[PDB]
């Protein structure tokens, strides 16, 4: 058998997309301008102007309402103690920080620094933006007051009322979920502190110093641009007609054998709306699918301790702390990894008085002279007793068993 | 929407794509917004949950007399009492 | 295009990842792999769906040859029946086809004089024969536009699928899921994956 | 109550597509084929492809 | 893409649509795979990342 004899308490970081650009489109700016020979020939080409303003309208609550489900999960709003001591736990770097107008974390004025004429370009054709129904601010304060509540409460505040609870006992208890003991920790509170603040600083330098992490939330930011250029391009072409200028055509060519041209030139608009509408719609519903994720990571990870595998980072979770990032969030967990493993000599069961011992819990390891039990996650040797090994059979049918003894607890005071 | 609410145009008899519905100011007050300019509601210095939105965090309702707006509320302010051994 | 990544490739990932389920369990997905015997390995399995070791301790010839025996089953059903990987094969069939719909749209008029447009050209003059070829180019560009809207939804389509592949990967492969029926019906015990044509 | 005496092992398959086959696609012979006279028009049309 | 290496343009002054961006073939180290030619890369016997 092969048993851990360290630990090492890791920080990853993992960036979901949330949310994206809002737009809306004007017709007539876009599709005639100021001429109203063409809105009215145009208003007699149906009702595709109301289905792309639906959609978008559709889009943009939708954007919103994935916000909301992502970020707005507690109905109260927490409060950090002024004190700010968990027994050598730092968290300062995701705390917010007062001195700045910003009211902000340093990871989350880092996150905002490495994120980044045309507006009123595009504003002139008809192509607007609407403001989020979110400001930053109250994103920030919902995600302090998450923080707050992992950490003065741990999960109680996720199904009910919060419940107070010393930071020590609630790391002893998610060790605990893991198969841990509670020794474990309370004989390693130092280096665990240490181990925890050393990498909470390295997660630090590396986001500082690579800017390649965040790509991803630029790429959707690029998509929409290139869109949104994609549209301006789709002015300049004349789809096969004489010009791209109204009153040229309109000046040049008699009006009756005119029209072909401008109901070309309206229907390659028109299609390229649609097209444009439906790449949108295509995205929102991918952005959607990708706000569903990292709200069931926000349920599941933040607000509790998953043992599904690698969900909430590479090892075995421990905990999570929430941070927000333009139109994203990121999440960073806290996870522990064995280290240092050596080798022993384990049997499936010991023979004692013609009867088999199986542990309750642990395994039986051997370092070459004698046995011991000791739990699977980390070594602690012990004494083969009657406590923590149950008997169950003889000794004719189980393989690979070995002849030890057993030691009995009440037996040697028992004659004196 | 983008109006400064100082730009509004108020008409002289007839220079606006609008078929003559304006409302002018003074009447139901004029509010100035990241998402626009608003007329026809009072801004209030209290906080509700939102009912209306309309952006920016500003939202509006109608309370039991006219239009008002405010900022949203995220919820009822709450504090833990942590403690050393608590 | 080709893919990336080879079949050869492909199989060393599925032959690693075998190994590492086989002789080390669950320990290789969450840090060093840790040595550990099967039959440990099988008995920490059932003390997480509840059952004591004792249960495997004095029945493991019993389940080994009832494994051995549905593994022989699962096989012979696989051979026999071609109706199982429809599921795949049906994803094929349907990009062949859309390709045979892109093909056959070029053999229509779209309400030109004909399909080829050099006859055109040489039948009259340009006067008429530029209409003719605005018209089938029209035809074709949205025939285009079509295809290249339905080839983006069924990829999207595709990655939710290698998404949804992916998390059951992670949560079966690599471990012991408590979940109801995420793993496959009845109390899961372990998994084993296999790769197959895309 | 009712309590088993015995159970069974068994195996299960799940078929799940992962990837789906790249292609690729040229404009400028499959909207005009090889005649050189076709390939002037597209130009008015702008970047479409 | 898809063209055997053997069939790459060697041409006298112009075989190719292309705007005439021919470089020297052999002393290129012109490599085939099954995506088609490479020129202008030499293939190593070594794997890396
Ligand atoms: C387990 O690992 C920790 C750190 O991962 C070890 O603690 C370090 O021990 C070295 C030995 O001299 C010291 O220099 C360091 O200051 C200690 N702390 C850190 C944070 O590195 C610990 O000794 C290891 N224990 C065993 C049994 O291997
Ligand atoms: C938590 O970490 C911060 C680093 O972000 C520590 O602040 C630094 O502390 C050192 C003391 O060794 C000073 O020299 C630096 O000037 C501080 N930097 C900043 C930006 O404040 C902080 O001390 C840590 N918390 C505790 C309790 O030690
Ligand atoms: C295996 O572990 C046992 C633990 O008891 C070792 O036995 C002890 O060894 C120390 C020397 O390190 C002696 O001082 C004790 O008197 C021994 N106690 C008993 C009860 O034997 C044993 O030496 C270890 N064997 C190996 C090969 O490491
Ligand atoms: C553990 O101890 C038992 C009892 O001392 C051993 O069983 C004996 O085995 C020998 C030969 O192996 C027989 O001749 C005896 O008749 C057995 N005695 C009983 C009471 O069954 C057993 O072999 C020991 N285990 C090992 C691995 O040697
Ligand atoms: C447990 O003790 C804490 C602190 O001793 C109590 O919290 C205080 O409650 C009073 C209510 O009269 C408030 O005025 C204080 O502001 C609270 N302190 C803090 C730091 O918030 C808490 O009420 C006690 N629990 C119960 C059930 O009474
Ligand atoms: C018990 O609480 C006290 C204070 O609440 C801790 O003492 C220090 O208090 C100051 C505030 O003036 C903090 O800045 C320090 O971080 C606290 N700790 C230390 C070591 O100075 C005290 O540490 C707490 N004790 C325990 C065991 O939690
Ligand atoms: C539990 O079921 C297994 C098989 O499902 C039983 O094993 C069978 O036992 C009979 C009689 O001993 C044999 O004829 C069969 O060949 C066995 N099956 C196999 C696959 O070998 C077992 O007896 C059952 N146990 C109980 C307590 O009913
Ligand atoms: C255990 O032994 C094997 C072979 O004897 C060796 O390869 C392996 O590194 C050893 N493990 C440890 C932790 O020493
Ligand atoms: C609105 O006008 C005021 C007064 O000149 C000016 O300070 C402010 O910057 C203007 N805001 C915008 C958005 O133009
Ligand atoms: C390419 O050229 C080589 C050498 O002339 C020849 O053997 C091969 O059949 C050709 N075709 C392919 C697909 O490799």
């Amino acid at each position: 058998i092969a048993i851990p004899t360290n630990f090492t308490i890791s920080v990853t970081t993992e960036i979901l997309p949330v949310s994206m650009t809002k737009t809306s489109v004007d017709c007539t700016m876009y599709i005639c301008g100021d001429s109203t020979e063409c809105s009215n020939l145009l208003l007699q080409y149906g009702s595709f102007c109301t289905q792309l303003k639906r959609a978008l309208t559709g889009i943009a609550v939708e954007q919103d309402k994935n916000t909301q489900e992502v970020f707005a999960q507690v109905k109260q709003i927490y409060k950090t103690p002024p004190i700010k001591y968990f027994g050598g736990f730092n968290f300062s770097q995701i705390l917010p920080d007062p001195s700045k107008p910003s009211k902000r974390s340093p990871i989350e004025d880092l996150l905002f620094n490495k994120v980044t004429d045309l507006i009123c370009a595009q504003k002139f054709k008809g192509l607007t933006v609407l403001p989020p129904l979110l400001t930053d601010e109250m994103i920030a304060q919902y995600t302090s007051a998450l923080l707050a509540g992992t950490i003065t409460s741990g999960w109680t505040f996720g199904a009910g009322p919060a419940l107070q609870i010393p930071f020590p006992m609630q790391m002893a208890y998610r060790f605990n979920g893991i198969g841990v003991t509670q020794n474990v920790l309370y004989e390693n509170q130092k280096l665990i502190a240490n181990q925890f603040n050393s990498a909470i600083g390295k997660i630090q330098d590396s986001l500082s110093s690579t800017p390649s992490a965040l790509g991803k939330l630029q790429d959707v930011v690029n998509h929409n641009a290139q869109a949104l250029n994609t549209l301006v391009k789709q002015l300049s072409s004349k789809f096969g007609a004489i010009s791209s200028v109204l009153n040229d055509i309109f000046s040049r060519l008699d009006p009756p054998e005119a029209e072909v041209q401008i109901d070309r030139l309206i229907t390659g608009r028109l299609q390229s709306l649609q097209t444009y509408v439906t790449q949108q719609l295509i995205r929102a519903a991918e952005i959607r699918a990708s706000a569903n994720l990292a709200a069931t990571k926000m349920s599941e990870c933040v607000l509790g301790q998953s043992k599904r595998v690698d969900f909430c980072g590479k090892g075995y979770h421990l905990m999570s702390f929430p941070q927000s990032a333009p139109h994203g969030v990121v999440f960073l967990h806290v996870t522990y990894v064995p280290a240092q493993e050596k080798n022993f000599t384990t049997a499936p069961a010991i023979c004692h008085d013609g009867k088999a011992h199986f542990p309750r819990e642990g395994v039986f390891v051997s370092n070459g002279t004698h046995w011991f039990v000791t739990q699977r996650n980390f070594y602690e040797p012990q004494i083969i007793t009657t406590d923590n090994t149950f008997v169950s059979g003889n000794c004719d049918v189980v393989i690979g068993i070995v002849n030890n003894t057993v030691y009995d607890p009440l037996q040697p005071e028992l004659d004196s | 929407q983008g109006v400064n609410c100082t730009e509004v145009p108020v008409a002289i008899h007839a220079d606006q794509l609008t078929p003559t519905w304006r409302v002018y100011s003074t009447g139901s007050n004029v509010f100035q917004t990241r998402a626009g300019c608003l007329i026809g509601a009072e801004y209030v210095n209290n906080s509700y949950e939102c009912d209306i939105p309309i952006g920016a965090g500003i939202c509006a309702s109608y309370q039991t007399q006219s239009i008002i707006a405010y900022t949203m509320s995220l919820g009822a302010e709450n504090s833990v009492a942590y403690s050393n051994n608590s």
